[PDB]
């Protein structure tokens, strides 16, 4: 078995690991992925945060905090920053290559970045359903990534990511009527073909 | 007010609403507590830790258990799901 | 116009409830607002406004005493009128 990858194509889009696109706009802080989940240790916990990014735009800059070896590593704007330096800065590494910041953290775990929007963590042979989040399980099995924080598999996406926000007490989006045309192109059939 | 000003400033003051005879209203499940974390851990929620670094906010509080679900205080055994 | 449901995070505005009071978050520009049950508004606003923000709750100087710049930009001695 190959080393799978999330992603987070544009800016409210989500790739699973056994690979399964789904739309999700969110605006609050959202667990992309983690181990703490049901019966294990718990090792590591990345998070996401978005601020303004409902309807993609110029805005939606992220926020990534990622916490493992109970460290805590951050970036936004461009730069990463360390809020809290991690035991074992043997296993330790960033590499600023080109457009992106790869990023070890151990033997079983790596993530990318763009500098700009995109997320993709990447994961070994090591888990294999040990992990679960937005990304899902990391099973094989790939109708099952939408298995909510309460243990049950959903249908509709948008109240999925719902269930996996940090701040119980924040804003839970919205189900937006489906149709093949967003806001702006909705009623604009001359600029939906130059897009097209 | 008075209270606040004087947290701001760096130097907090406590239990001082104790014999005042006035405390700040709240809704029912609830009163007016000093310094509670804003991290209020309630039911539907990430046992996760160490990210809520954030200064103490004073603010009426659920007691020790009695978990928060959609405005009121519920005890921790009776936590629903969702779907 | 249109009355929306709460909680709510449009435009990097998270529009929460913290301890039983309402709050209005803003920390890209700068600013953290909330309510309380009887009503009293709070604002808080970062050291980046030093010398900037001048209006009703005056400018964020050390000083107190100068902190009446009117509209014009005027040192006055009534809070009144201000
Ligand atoms: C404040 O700003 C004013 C003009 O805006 C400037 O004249 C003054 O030197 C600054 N100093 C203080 C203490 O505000
Ligand atoms: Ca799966
Ligand atoms: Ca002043």
């Amino acid at each position: 078995v190959c080393d799978a990858t999330c992603s987070t194509i544009g800016m409210a889009h989500y790739l699973t690991f056994d690979g399964l696109k789904y739309l999700f706009p969110g605006e609050c802080q959202y667990v992309l992925v983690q181990d703490y989940c049901g019966s294990n240790p718990g090792t590591f916990r990345i998070l996401v945060g978005n601020k303004g990014c409902s309807h993609p735009s110029v805005k939606c800059k992220k926020r990534v905090t990622i916490l493992v070896e109970g460290g805590e590593i951050e970036l936004f704007d461009g730069e990463v920053n360390v809020k809290r330096p991690m035991k074992d800065e043997t296993h330790f590494e960033v590499v600023e290559s080109g457009r992106y910041i790869i990023l070890l953290l151990g033997k079983a775990l790596s993530v990318v970045w763009d500098r700009h929007l995109s997320i993709s963590v990447v994961l070994k042979q090591t888990y294999q359903e040990k992990v679960c989040g937005l990304c899902g399980n990391f099973d094989g099995i790939q109708n099952n990534d939408l298995t909510s924080s309460n243990l049950q598999v959903e249908e509709d996406p948008v109240d999925f990511g719902n269930s996996w926000k940090v701040s119980s007490q924040c804003a839970d989006t919205r189900k937006v009527p489906l149709d093949s045309s967003p806001a702006t192109c909705h009623n604009n059939i001359m600029k939906q073909t130059m897009v097209d | 007010e008075y209270a606040r000003t004087c947290a701001q400033e760096g130097m907090v003051l406590y239990g001082w609403t104790d014999h005042s005879a006035c405390s700040p209203v709240c809704p029912a499940g609830m009163e007016y507590r000093q310094c509670v974390s804003p991290c209020a851990r309630t039911c539907q929620s990430l046992h996760i830790n160490e990210m809520c670094q954030e200064r103490c906010v004073d603010g009426c509080s659920c007691p020790e258990g009695q978990l928060l679900d959609e405005g009121l205080c519920v005890e921790s055994t009776e936590c629903p799901c969702v779907h | 116009d249109q009355r929306v449901s709460m909680p709510y995070a449009s435009k990097g505005l998270y529009l929460e409830t913290e301890a039983g009071y309402y709050k209005l978050s803003g920390e890209a520009y700068g600013f953290v607002a909330r309510i309380d049950g009887s009503g009293n508004f709070q604002v808080l606003l970062s050291d980046r406004y030093f010398n900037k923000t001048c209006g009703l709750c005056g400018n964020f100087n050390i000083f107190a005493e100068d902190d009446f710049m009117t509209q014009e930009g005027t040192l006055t001695s009534d809070p009144y009128d201000f």
